[PDB]
């Protein structure tokens, strides 16, 4: 997976 | 088991939260570990347990596991207590696995007994800590394996462009284009990228195309009867370009009479193109009828009009004479079949003239979706949304037959609903149908439809085929080649996007499969003609004897629009010779209409040889 962030 | 591919996949649910934030079902598909499906939680009341979210694969596997994982930001809607079910068919579901999850923030695993499944939905009963009534989701996969056959894939092949238009050459190549990027468009810089795939050896010539000042992204295209291939409009509006396969090099054209992008040219059975609407360049509107022919260049026929082929597309004019469904019929006439829910004759005789043929039964618009000539006369519509733009597209399917007259009848739905998809017909009779996705939003791969069908006209049933790698929506091509195989490349075109696929792969049909999967010996063909007269009877020599024949009009292809292709099924009469036959070509070329023909033998199970080129006159 990967992530945008909060 | 490893995870599924989710290429495809379309997430829904009892009910998610958009309001406090970003709660929608589809953030569970995205790969994004920070965005989440969360159950409706305002207004008051928030949404009580339990909550479901369901997958739909847009096919049939065997599923075997479900990966949750939960979100990283705080512990609200974990899920706790849970069920899983699977559908084959949408209407019935089975129960595979109930259990708890602990409350952490580890990806959790379930497996069970392989089930055949289109569907699994997640039951959430409770929320791990008994927190609040909630349910949260960061990602979903599945375990299993996709089906693999009908028919088989081959690996994708590179290009050095996206596609997005295509036409296939005798040799056993294939001519492709994008823009004047590879990988982006606009302006009207009056170059093309080019690339030529060679079938035989898989090697790729790159070729950016700059003599004819002519950017052909967007454009309408046909295969003339001398062999060469005329493209004209685009981001160049005006432009005409005209490829000849003997040199590979293109040449100028004169300019069309209005500008013009997203329009329909179909060759006629005199070799003049005509050509009808097409606004997305040179202008809004007006965009009536012309026709080309070598001696004269393109002439109005402003009798014509567009009008006739408009659909109620909510984009107007810019859309709703995009990508007309224009065909040759018997007579020298044209025939149009549709996007609109109108249908028409069109004449090209002096100034020109439409005549209505009535509505396709009750069809509504069906922009982006395809139409096909698999007979003489007959042709199969399938796809197609209302719009072009953010529209939920069709599962329907309408057979039209045009042969001393006009009757149109509603045929068996796909199993999914397509636009952006390209129709293919095959030797055999039968039709595939290939990509597009659920709904329309052009330069995305959500939705996509991964798994080809096929339309048998002597039941009419559709039937899934094995599944392909790589999504095929808009700007994606697909056409039949001289071997039987299908190809299938482009999508996107979007410069920075995510979405550009500089690749195809290769469809085998079933009918060249052993049920082991091993190649089916094919019938051969020994000598034919390689030019040949509407009319004439020719002759042919097979390695085997053969009774059916068929002759498959060469495509091209882009943004879902061919007019090229078509079947015509001959009967072999036997002769004195060695498994030689006759066949008479039809003297009507508006049924028979001059240019590239790939002549195919059909065995008695079905099987066709490897096409020979010959050049109709
Ligand atoms: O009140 C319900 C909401 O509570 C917030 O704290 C949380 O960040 C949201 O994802 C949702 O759980
Ligand atoms: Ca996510």
């Amino acid at each position: 997976s990967h992530s945008s962030g909060a | 088991s490893g995870p599924l591919p989710r290429d495809g996949w379309l997430a829904s649910a009892s009910d998610q939260e958009t309001a406090n934030e970003n709660g929608r079902a589809a953030n569970v598909l995205d790969g994004d570990a920070a965005t989440l499906w969360h159950s409706r939680y305002s207004p008051a009341p928030a949404a009580p347990l339990p909550h479901t979210l369901t997958i739909d694969m847009g096919v049939v596997n065997q599923v075997a596991g479900l990966r949750y994982l939960p979100r990283f930001d705080n512990m609200n809607g974990r899920v706790g207590g849970y069920s899983i079910h699977a559908s084959s068919n949408g209407t019935s579901w089975n129960l595979l696995a109930r259990g708890t999850w602990a409350d952490n923030a580890d990806e959790k695993t379930v497996t069970f007994a392989a089930a055949s499944a289109r569907y699994i939905r997640l039951t959430a009963s409770t929320e791990a800590g008994n927190r609040g009534p909630w349910s949260s989701a960061a990602e979903i996969n599945l375990l299993g394996t996709p089906p693999k056959g009908p028919g088989t894939w081959s690996p994708t092949v590179n290009f050095p462009l996206v596609p997005a238009a295509a036409a296939l050459l005798p040799g056993n190549r294939l001519l492709t284009w994008s823009a004047y990027s590879p990988i982006t468009f606009g302006g009207e810089t009056g170059i093309t990228q080019s690339a030529i795939l060679d079938l035989n050896t898989g090697a790729v010539s790159q070729a950016e195309v700059a003599n004819t000042g002519h950017d052909m992204f967007c454009p309408g295209t046909s295969l003339l009867p001398d062999g060469r291939i005329l493209v004209s409009g685009g981001s160049n509006s005006e432009k005409t370009s005209l490829f000849s396969p003997a040199t590979n090099t293109w040449a100028p054209g004169p300019d069309m009479n209005v500008g013009r992008g997203y329009q329909s040219n179909v060759t006629t059975s005199t070799g003049e193109v005509f050509t009808l609407g097409g606004s997305w360049s040179g202008g809004l509107g007006s965009k009536h009828g012309e026709i080309w022919s070598s001696t004269g260049g393109w002439r109005p026929l402003p009798d014509v009009p567009v009008d006739s082929i408009l659909t109620d597309d909510p984009g107007g004019e810019f859309r709703s004479d995009n990508h007309a469904w224009l065909f040759s019929a018997a007579g020298g006439r044209v025939f149009h079949a549709g996007p609109s829910r109108e249908m028409n004759w069109i004449s090209t005789a002096g100034t020109g003239s439409v005549t209505s043929a009535g509505t396709r039964a009750d069809s509504a618009d069906a922009m982006n979706g395809n139409a096909v000539m698999y007979d003489v006369g007959k042709i199969l519509t399938m796809g197609g949304a209302p719009g072009y733009d953010n529209s939920d597209a069709t599962a329907r399917a309408y057979t039209i037959d045009i042969n001393n007259g006009v009757d149109v009848a509603r045929t068996s739905d796909m199993a999914v609903s397509r636009s952006f998809a390209n129709g293919v017909a095959l030797p055999d009779g039968q039709v595939l149908v290939v990509g597009g996705q659920a709904h329309a939003v052009p330069f995305t791969d959500t939705g996509a439809r991964m798994a080809p069908e096929l339309w048998n006209p002597a039941t009419e049933e559709w039937t899934a085929m094995a599944p392909m790698a790589v999504p095929r929506t808009y700007h994606s091509v697909a056409l039949l080649l001289a071997d039987g195989r299908v190809f299938v490349g482009g999508g996107g075109l979007c410069g920075t996007c995510t979405t550009n696929h500089l690749d195809g792969e290769i469809f085998t049909p079933p009918y060249l499969l052993n049920a082991d999967g091993s190649a089916r010996t094919r019938p051969t063909i020994v000598d034919a003609p390689a030019t040949a007269t509407a009319g004439s009877k020719i002759s042919v020599t097979t390695g085997s004897k053969i009774s059916k024949f068929s002759l498959m009009r060469m495509s091209s292809v882009t943004h879902t629009v061919n007019t090229d292709q078509r079947r015509i099924p001959l009967t072999a009469t036997g002769t004195y010779g060695n498994n030689t036959a006759t066949l008479t070509l039809p003297a009507d070329r508006g049924v028979l209409v001059p240019g590239a023909y790939m002549l195919f033998a059909m065995d008695g199970n079905g099987v066709p040889s490897v096409a020979t080129t010959i050049q109709i006159s």
